């Protein structure tokens, strides 16, 4: 499922940085400074996690058997599960995600059949 | 002082404008770029002729350039950096005339315009771009 390996090895992407971060947080030669600021990455990127979520759970909230978000960087991408796709649905769909983030650079929604 | 990118600016035409929210829908619609199924923001405008043709890409305000090259998506791209931060931007061009590292005049032209990915219909266009260190502004604030 194009969509779902999506999700999956986006999920391996966060599964190697959570394990890169916590490397360091565990090792002897990193100091208590440098400690800290992987465990504040670990936070940051906890926050990136749970605004994903709101915004796949609204996302779902019109049509949309299912939705996944990457707000990481600067350019916001989305993927959709949807056969049916249009510049209508795509505004429905940035327009809520600026509603809910300034500091938005750029969307990009694509609707992947199934 | 922002010059049009298009030696003759009667006949080039805006066809499409930088995506505003907090804008009328459908024309925030009519603000997408895309490709397959993919959408996404126009960050800049596109210029071009009725009837679609090829056209010079004249510089907008001068400076030197900070990239040519071909981009298999965008097509031909050169970036030109200018005064504090300011930098513009010409993208699915069809040729270019400079190389990085050349000093530029405003006015002075480079390559043609051209097709890249997101040409929709038969092309061609200029896709066109000004960044205050880095960040995307209407373009058509400063005509």
């Amino acid at each position: 499922d194009l969509f779902t390996t999506y999700r999956l090895d986006l999920e391996d992407a966060r599964s190697k940085e959570r394990e890169e971060l916590n490397a360091i947080v565990s090792s002897d030669d990193a100091t208590a400074k440098e400690k800290s600021e992987a465990y504040d990455k670990m936070t940051a990127l906890s926050e990136v996690e749970g605004t994903e979520k709101q915004l796949e759970t609204l996302i779902k909230t019109q049509g949309y058997e299912d939705a996944l978000v990457n707000a990481e960087g600067d350019k916001i991408n989305i993927t959709v599960k949807s056969d049916k796709h249009s510049k209508s649905k795509a505004t429905a769909i940035i327009d809520l995600v600026a509603k809910e983030i300034k500091t938005m650079k750029d969307v990009a929604v694509t609707f992947e059949p199934s | 002082n922002v010059a049009m990118p298009v030696v003759d600016s009667e006949n080039v035409s805006v066809v499409k404008k930088f995506y505003e929210t907090d804008a009328a829908k459908e024309e925030k619609e009519a603000a997408l770029v895309t490709y397959n199924n993919t959408y996404s923001l126009s960050k800049g405008i596109d210029l071009a002729e009725k009837d679609g043709k090829d056209f010079d890409v004249s510089a907008s305000l001068s400076g030197t350039v900070v990239k040519a090259e071909k981009d298999p998506v965008l097509g031909y791209v050169v970036e030109v950096e200018h005064a504090d931060g300011l930098s513009t931007v010409y993208q699915s061009l069809s040729e270019v005339s400079v190389e990085q590292g050349d000093k530029v005049k405003q006015n002075q032209v480079i390559g043609k315009s051209g097709k890249n990915l997101y040409s929709e219909d038969s092309g061609n266009h200029v896709h066109f771009e000004i960044r205050k260190d880095g960040v995307a502004m209407n373009p058509l604030n400063f005509m």
